């Protein structure tokens, strides 16, 4: 219950001893109680719902536990004064989980400092805001998660690169990721499937790009055309083409016209489709 | 000479896109020379030369016919190499 | 505006942040008439009129 009585009682008993208090073992008993009241007094202001308070009460028990020597759970203890403050309104959080990841990869260990390098990637690309940092993120952790076959990742990080990315700045880079995701994409007998949107973002993804590019795609990929959903990705694309290189535009709008009802439109097509009308704009707006 | 790497672009202005000519800069090639751009082993293609100066040295700017024929894209690597015809067959007479 | 020894063109000065220091920018029209692409280093001067005789009446 105390919120202060156990610090109290456990600050005078963090100290090292070169003095009558020495004696012939160490104070590691003392710091291994403290530590273990420290998380409870972590676990207290959380569920009292001071998530500021409790994540700092998990910052002096997450950085005091290792001053034992314990940096197997000292990374836990990060990740829960991370946890603190990624509930909690602010940052910092960013914080405990830089000294996680570094810390976990320093035992010899490549798993969970991706699976919260990802955490650290989640709220620089949601809440602080730092995508310039937070794809590197992915980047980087995604090269960790296809170092140990952990395909799932190594396929998800690349596409949060790559869908923000292309849009933004990065240009070979999207087909080159969705072609790494295609080809094995196109290998397992789970995953082909998945490859026709996988192809449709190769697809219309255009990098100041007025050909048919996606048609290249098109007389590469095993599509199997008389699979229609592939049409939703080409015969779009073979409309639309054709719409952008003649300059016209009440034949690329038509396509979705059509096609919103066809298929429910999220953000990041319909800004797709804003792009290759401001290739179209390029195109004729004088 | 006999071949260099070059990357495809757009070409400059709709003014050069009627000339049916390659348009490159003066710091590469010069107006008159004809090329044989290669893509494959098995896809050689001829055009004519055409100096601009806005052509960026080491790169190729082709109009959407040269492009809607030679399956050539903006931002690609290719190889362009001076083409020197004989006149004695390679003249045109009826075409 | 000169680009060529026998090219020489007036325009109107108009300041915007976007434009690079050291750069200048056109439009379609004006990049239409003065025969300009991106990527050419042109040489711009400021130029000053007469106005008795410039000033325009009817055009």
């Amino acid at each position: 219950a105390e919120a202060m009585a156990l610090l109290a009682e456990a600050e005078r008993k963090v100290k090292n001893s070169q003095s009558f208090f020495s004696g012939l073992f160490g104070g590691s008993s003392k710091i291994e109680e403290a530590c273990e009241i420290y998380a409870r007094a972590a676990n207290m202001f959380k569920m009292a719902k001071n998530w500021s308070a409790a994540g700092n009460a998990f910052c002096q028990a997450a950085q005091l536990h290792l001053q034992l020597q314990s940096k197997h759970d000292a990374a836990t203890c990060f990740v829960d004064a991370g946890n603190a403050f990624k509930k909690a309104d602010p940052q910092e959080a960013i914080n405990c989980l830089m000294r996680a990841i570094e810390i976990y990869t320093d035992m010899g260990r490549f798993t969970i400092a991706a699976k919260h390098h990802i955490s650290i990637a989640e709220i620089y690309e949601t809440e602080l805001v730092d995508v310039e940092k937070a794809i590197a993120h992915y980047e980087q952790s995604a090269d960790y998660y296809k170092g140990e076959e952990s395909n799932s990742s190594a396929n998800k990080c690349l596409l949060k690169v790559a869908g923000y990315a292309a849009q933004l700045e990065q240009y070979q880079k999207a087909i080159d990721i969705y072609e790494q995701v295609g080809t094995s994409a196109m290998d397992s007998p789970l995953l082909k499937y998945s490859a026709k949107d996988y192809f449709f973002k190769a697809a219309l993804c255009h990098f100041c790009i007025d050909m048919l590019n996606a048609k290249l795609a098109v007389q590469k990929y095993e599509e199997l055309f008389p699979a229609f959903s592939d049409s939703r990705e080409c015969k779009l694309m073979k409309k639309l083409l054709e719409a952008h290189e003649e300059q016209n535009v009440d034949s690329y709008t038509e396509s979705v016209k059509e096609y919103d009802s066809i298929s429910r439109l999220d953000q990041w097509l319909t800004t797709m489709l804003l792009r290759i009308k401001k290739t179209i704009q390029g195109d004729e707006e004088d | 000479m006999a071949g260099r790497s070059m990357q495809a672009a757009r070409c400059p202005t709709d003014e050069l896109s009627l000339s049916n000519c390659a348009v490159v800069s003066e710091k590469d090639y010069q107006s008159g020379q004809h090329v044989i751009v290669r893509t494959s082993p098995n896809h050689k293609y001829i055009f004519t030369l055409r100096t601009h100066p806005s052509v960026v040295p080491g790169s190729v700017a082709f109009s959407l016919p040269q492009r809607k024929w030679a399956g050539l894209s903006i931002g690609q690597e290719i190889e362009v190499a001076l083409y020197s015809f004989d006149k004695a067959k390679q003249c045109i007479g009826t075409m």
